C-alpha cells in the first residue's frame, strides 16, 4: 500500500491554491518558480528546431 | 481659461480644499491617481548600517528610514539612478544622509530625524533636508537608545513614484466626493425606516439646493462640480501636489501622443 | 480526493507570486476553499500521456 | 585569533583555536562572537 | 519568492513598445490598441474622452488581469474616419483641459493667503 | 488462427470509443514526434497533438484497433473505417 | 515595539507625535480623544494608529546592551 | 476575496503593515567519536576536504563561523567544521594523498536567507565545543499568507 499502490513521484508540484476571477475555467496559474523546476522532454523535429535551439 | 473650473475653500500649508467644477468625472478621478501613485519624490532608498547596537534591526531601522519624508521641492532638478551614468550613485541622482547617535547619557535618548546630517552636495537645490513639521522641533522618532548603544548608519536617497513604493508618496488621504444630494442616483441608500433620517448630510449639501421635493428624476445630468480635499505630508507643498499632478498627467496624455506619432513615421 | 473530478487536467498559465491559481466555478468538485488549502500538480512526460491527460 | 565578547561582563576577548571558551576575567562559558566590520547593505523597503 | 519588480508596472521594458495598434475584424473601421505599462488611469481618461466624439460608435477599454499594467482599448470610428486620428483628438482634448485646469489652480491659489 | 473474428461477423461497435480516440491520437502524436512521414497537408501546424487530429478528421491515420474479447478473441476495426462521432 | 512612521491606510505622518501623545496624556490631564484630536488626527485610522500602539522597546532598553563601546 | 480569501492593501503593506520578523538557529557540536577521532570547526580547503558542499565557504571565518551582521542566502556554509577519515577508502576516484578532511559543515536551509544576526560559542556539559548561529529574516505579506 505504502510504494506499490501508491508511491512519491517526480515532476510534481504544491503549493497554496488563491482564487482567480480571470482564469478561463480549464486554467490553472502557476507560478514561476515552480515552471523553472518543472520540465517537460520534448523531442526535436523540423517543425521545433528553431524554438528549441533559442530555449537552450 | 473656460475649462475646468476651480474654488478654494480653506487653504492651508497641510491641506487645500477645492471645488472642481466644469470637469468630467473621468477627469477628476484620474486627478486623484496620479496624485497618490505618480508625482515623483525623494526618499531614503539604501542605508549602509556600519554600527548597530540597538534593540531594532537593521531592517526595522531601514524601513523607518525609507517612511521619513524629506524635502522635495526640486526634485525635478535630480535624475532616476535608473537613467543616470554613474556605477552606485552620484549627486547628479541622489542624496546621502548619515546618522550618528550615541547613548551618552545615563537616561534613555531619542534619535530623532532632525539629527539626520546631509553630506553630499546639494548644488544649490532645495531636496533632502527631513521635514519638521511639530513644535518642538525635532522630527519623527527614528530609535531610542539606552547608555553604551550606538548607531551609525549611511542612507541614500533617490527619487521614485508610489507605484514603486508607498514610501515616495506626497499625499495622504484625499477626499472627494460629488453630488451630496444624490439627485443622480448612483448610490440606491440603505435604510430600515427612512433614509434621509437614517443617513447623516454631507457637509457639502450646503453648496447644493436640495431636490425640489416632487420633481421628474432629471436622467440628462451628469456628475461634476467635485468636491476635493488633499492632504500632503509635507515633502512638498499641498498646492505643488495639485500642480505637479497635474503636469504628470499631462505628461502621461501626451507620452500616449508622441508614442502614437512615433509609429506614424514606421 | 475521493472522486474522479478531484483529480482534473489544466493548460499551465505560467504567473507571477509563490500560489496556484484557479477559476471559482471549479472548487466545488474539487471541496476546495482559499482558506489555506493546497493542491497538487503533475506533469506528463509523453506525448502517449499528454494527449491521453488533455482529451480524457 | 578573533574577537569574542562576554555574555555577562559585556568583556572583548581575543580567543585563538587553542584557548579555552571562558573569559578570562569573571569566567562565564558564553561568548558572543563581534559583529562584523564590513558595511552591509539594506534597502529601506 | 515570485514577487515582480515593482517597477514593471511603470518602466516599459527591452522590446516592448508603449503602443500596438492592430485592425479589428469582428466590425468594420474598428482597431484594438494595445497600451503596455498603463492602467485606469489613462483607461479610463482616454476612453471616457473618446465617447464624447460624435464620430466614434464604439470605445471600451479592459484591464485582462491585474497583475500585468496593460490595457486594451477597443474603438470603432465612422467610416472614413480613422481610429487613430479619434485618439489623437481625444489625446488632445485632454491636454488642453488639463492646461485650463492649471492655470486656473494657480490663479485662484495666488489669491488665498494662510499658505 | 481462432481467435481472429472475420471480417464480416464482427459484433463490436462501428463508432470509435473515447478511450480510442485518445490512445490514436497520442499513438500518432508520439509518431509524429519522432519524424513520422505525415499523409495530411499542413497549412502550417507544429503541435505534433494538432496534426494528429487533423490526420483523424481527414481519416489518414494507418492503424488498426484490435479490440479484445473477455474471452481471448479479438476484433480488427481501421481507423478509417470507425465513426468518429463522439 | 516603536511608533510607526505613518499611517497604514492613509501614510500620515503619525511618529512625531508620540511623545506629545504622552506628555497631554500626562501633564495636561486630557482625555486620550480630545489628545488625539488636539494632535490633528482626525481620521480614525490615524487615531488608532497612536491609539493601539504598545511601546516595547520601552521593555527592550531594561536590558543590558550585549556589546558596550 | 470570493471564497474565504482576502484582498490586501500593498500601500499599507508598504508602510509596515502585519510585517514580522523570523529568527532561526542551527545548533553543532564538536563530536570526539573516542580517543582518536575528533572534529574542529574549520574553514575547509578544497585541496585538504573532501565531500564539500557545492556551496560558499567565502563567509566563514579561521573558527569556522560567519560573523554576525554578514548577509547569507541558500546552500550557504554557516557553520564550517571537518573531521578526519580512514584510509584505504576510495570514492569516485578524487581521494589523492592530498586529502586527509572530510566536510561535515552546516548549510543554510535551501529555501531561506537573511542576515546572520547572533554566534555564541560555548561548551556543553561534556565539555565539547558547541555553537549556535541565528539568523535574521523579515517576512512581508503577500498572496499565499494566511490571517
Ligand atoms: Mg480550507
Ligand atoms: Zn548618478
Ligand atoms: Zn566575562
Ligand atoms: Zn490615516
Amino acid at each position: 500500500r505504502g510504494n506499490l499502490m501508491g508511491k512519491r513521484v517526480d515532476f510534481s508540484a504544491r503549493t497554496v491554491i488563491s482564487g482567480d476571477p480571470n482564469l478561463e475555467l480549464d486554467q490553472v496559474g502557476v507560478p514561476k518558480s515552480i515552471a523553472k523546476t518543472l520540465t517537460y522532454p520534448e523531442v526535436v523535429t523540423p517543425y521545433n528546431i528553431d524554438r528549441l535551439t533559442q530555449l537552450v | 481659461s473656460e475649462g475646468p473650473q476651480v474654488k478654494i475653500r480653506e487653504a492651508s500649508k497641510d491641506n487645500v480644499d477645492f471645488i472642481l467644477s466644469n470637469v468630467d468625472l473621468a477627469m477628476a478621478n484620474s486627478l486623484r491617481r496620479v496624485m497618490i501613485a505618480e508625482i515623483p519624490t525623494l526618499a531614503i532608498d539604501s542605508v549602509e548600517v556600519e554600527t548597530n547596537t540597538t534593540v531594532l534591526a537593521d531592517e526595522f531601522i531601514a524601513h523607518r528610514l525609507g517612511l521619513i519624508p524629506l524635502q522635495s521641492m526640486d526634485i525635478e532638478q535630480l535624475e532616476y539612478s535608473r537613467d543616470c551614468f554613474c556605477e552606485d550613485h552620484c549627486d547628479k541622482c541622489s542624496v546621502v544622509l548619515t546618522l550618528q547617535a550615541f547613548g551618552e547619557s545615563e537616561s534613555t535618548t531619542n534619535v530623532y530625524s532632525k539629527d539626520l546630517v546631509i553630506v553630499s552636495n546639494l548644488m544649490g537645490r532645495n531636496i533632502g533636508h527631513p521635514i519638521i513639521q511639530d513644535k518642538e522641533g525635532n522630527g519623527v522618532l527614528i530609535c531610542k537608545l539606552r547608555k553604551g548603544q550606538e548607531l551609525k548608519l549611511t542612507c541614500v536617497a533617490k527619487k521614485g513614484i508610489a507605484k514603486e513604493h508607498a514610501k515616495w508618496g506626497p499625499a495622504a488621504a484625499i477626499e472627494f466626493e460629488y453630488d451630496p444630494w444624490n439627485k443622480l442616483k448612483h448610490t440606491d441608500y440603505w435604510y430600515e425606516q427612512d433614509s434621509a433620517k437614517e443617513w447623516p448630510q454631507s457637509k457639502n449639501c450646503e453648496y447644493e439646493d436640495p431636490p425640489n421635493e416632487g420633481d421628474p428624476f432629471d436622467y440628462k445630468a451628469q456628475a461634476d462640480t467635485f468636491y476635493m480635499n488633499v492632504e500632503s505630508v509635507g515633502s512638498i507643498p499641498v498646492d505643488q501636489v495639485v500642480v505637479r499632478g497635474i503636469d504628470t498627467l499631462q505628461k502621461k496624455v501626451a507620452s500616449i501622443l508622441l508614442a502614437l506619432t512615433q509609429m506614424d513615421q514606421d | 480526493s475521493l472522486h474522479k473530478m478531484s483529480m482534473m487536467a489544466h493548460r499551465v498559465k505560467v504567473i507571477p507570486y509563490s500560489t496556484f491559481r484557479l477559476n471559482l466555478s471549479v472548487t466545488s468538485p474539487y471541496n476546495a476553499d482559499f482558506d489555506g488549502d493546497e493542491m497538487n500538480l503533475h506533469v506528463p512526460q509523453s506525448e502517449e500521456t499528454r494527449a491521453e491527460l488533455s482529451q480524457l | 585569533t578573533l574577537k569574542y565578547i562576554c555574555a555577562e561582563c559585556s568583556s572583548k576577548l581575543s580567543l585563538s583555536r587553542t584557548d579555552a571558551v571562558r573569559c578570562k576575567d569573571c569566567g562565564h562559558r558564553i561568548l558572543l562572537k563581534a559583529r562584523t566590520k564590513r558595511l552591509v547593505q539594506f534597502e529601506a523597503r | 519568492m515570485n514577487a515582480p519588480d515593482r517597477f514593471e508596472l511603470f518602466l516599459l521594458g527591452e522590446g516592448e513598445s508603449k503602443l500596438k495598434i492592430d485592425p479589428d475584424t469582428k466590425a468594420p473601421n474598428a482597431v484594438v490598441i494595445t497600451f503596455e505599462k498603463e492602467d485606469h488611469t489613462l483607461g479610463n481618461l482616454i476612453r471616457a474622452e473618446l465617447l464624447n466624439d460624435r464620430k466614434v460608435l464604439f470605445a471600451a477599454y479592459k484591464v485582462e488581469h491585474p497583475f500585468f499594467a496593460r490595457f486594451k482599448l477597443r474603438i470603432q470610428t465612422t467610416e472614413g474616419y480613422d481610429p487613430k486620428d479619434a485618439l489623437k483628438n481625444a489625446c488632445n482634448s485632454i491636454i488642453n483641459k488639463l492646461g485650463a485646469l492649471k492655470t486656473n489652480f494657480e490663479t485662484e491659489w495666488n489669491l488665498q493667503t494662510l499658505a | 488462427k481462432e481467435k481472429a473474428i472475420p471480417k464480416d461477423q464482427r459484433a463490436t461497435t462501428p463508432y470509435m470509443t473515447k478511450y480510442e480516440r485518445a490512445r490514436i491520437l497520442g499513438t500518432r502524436a508520439l509518431q509524429i514526434s519522432m519524424n513520422a512521414p505525415v499523409f495530411v497537408d499542413l497549412e502550417g501546424e507544429t503541435d505534433p497533438l494538432r496534426i494528429a487530429m487533423k490526420e483523424l478528421a481527414e481519416k489518414k491515420i494507418p492503424l488498426v484497433i484490435r479490440r479484445y474479447l473477455p474471452d481471448g478473441s479479438f476484433e480488427d476495426w481501421s481507423v478509417e473505417e470507425l465513426i468518429v462521432d463522439l | 515595539m516603536i511608533v510607526p512612521v505613518r499611517c497604514f491606510s492613509c501614510g500620515k505622518v503619525v511618529g512625531d507625535k508620540w511623545e506629545s501623545y504622552l506628555n497631554l496624556l500626562q501633564e495636561d490631564e486630557l482625555d486620550e480623544g480630545t489628545a488625539l484630536s488636539r494632535l490633528g488626527l482626525k481620521r480614525y485610522c490615524c487615531r488608532r494608529m497612536i491609539l493601539t500602539h504598545v511601546d516595547l522597546i520601552e521593555k527592550f532598553l531594561r536590558y543590558n546592551p550585549l556589546e558596550k563601546r | 476575496n470570493q471564497e474565504d480569501s482576502m484582498i490586501m492593501n500593498q500601500s499599507s503593506i508598504d508602510r509596515g503593515l502585519f510585517r514580522s520578523l523570523f529568527f532561526r538557529s542551527y545548533m553543532d557540536q564538536e563530536k570526539k567519536y573516542g580517543m582518536s577521532i575528533t572534529e574542529t570547526f574549520e574553514k575547509p580547503q578544497r585541496t585538504n576536504t573532501l565531500r564539500m558542499k557545492h556551496g560558499t565557504y567565502d563567509k566563514l571565518d579561521d573558527d569556522g563561523l560567519i560573523a554576525p551582521g554578514v548577509r547569507v542566502s541558500g546552500e550557504d556554509v554557516i557553520i564550517g567544521k571537518t573531521t578526519p577519515i580512514s584510509p584505504d577508502e576510495e570514492e569516485l576516484g578524487q581521494r589523492t594523498a592530498y586529502h586527509s578532511k572530510r566536510d561535515a559543515s552546516t548549510p543554510l536551509r535551501s529555501t531561506e536567507n537573511g542576515i546572520v544576526d547572533q554566534v555564541l560559542v560555548t561548551t556543553n556539559q561534556d565539555g565539547l565545543k558547541f555553537v549556535k548561529v541565528r539568523v535574521r529574516t523579515t517576512k512581508i505579506p503577500q498572496i499565499g499568507d494566511k490571517f
